[PDB]
């Protein structure tokens, strides 16, 4: 959301947060000095790589270590026999299975 | 019946049914958390455990 410079009231839920995560945004666009013409050629969606889910984060004052999952579920850190489940945003998401209940089959 | 009247006489008759079975299905659910299932067979040590 940062990155990006996108509005306020696209997904005015997590803006308010967005600046209390991290700061005005500098501290974050300072490693890539090319996101105005990063948008030009139309690349940006050429260089990521999803991941998907954390699983442990070690921490220290300059350098974080992230475990992160693929291919599956995730087994957890604090716990044995648990799983780390995705969480989001409720800004970002978007459903397409409601409608008004007026039928067609699941799966 | 017999019986003597101007109609011709009947016939003796005979009737033989088809009857057969209907089938039923009954289902059940059971879900046991994955978190539980193991811990049958856990690493059995403490007396919390």
């Amino acid at each position: 959301f940062m990155l990006s410079g996108m509005e306020a009231a696209k997904a005015p839920q997590t803006h308010k947060v967005a600046g209390v995560w991290y700061g005005s945004g500098s501290g974050l666009a300072d490693f890539i000095p090319n996101l105005s013409e990063l948008m030009d050629t139309g690349e940006f969606h050429t260089l990521l790589t999803p991941v998907g889910p954390m699983v442990q984060s070690v921490h220290s004052t300059f350098v974080t270590k992230v475990t992160s999952a693929m291919k599956g579920v995730g087994l957890a850190r604090d716990e044995p026999r648990a799983h780390v489940g995705l969480t989001l945003p409720c800004d970002m998401l978007v459903d397409l299975d409601e409608s008004c209940p007026m039928r067609e089959p699941a799966g | 019946i017999a019986h003597g009247d101007g109609r011709r006489p009947n016939k003796q008759r005979q009737y033989i049914v088809m009857k057969a079975c209907n089938k039923h299905h009954i289902g059940a659910e059971i879900e046991l958390a994955a978190a539980d299932i193991e811990l049958l067979f856990a690493e059995k040590e403490t007396p919390l455990d």
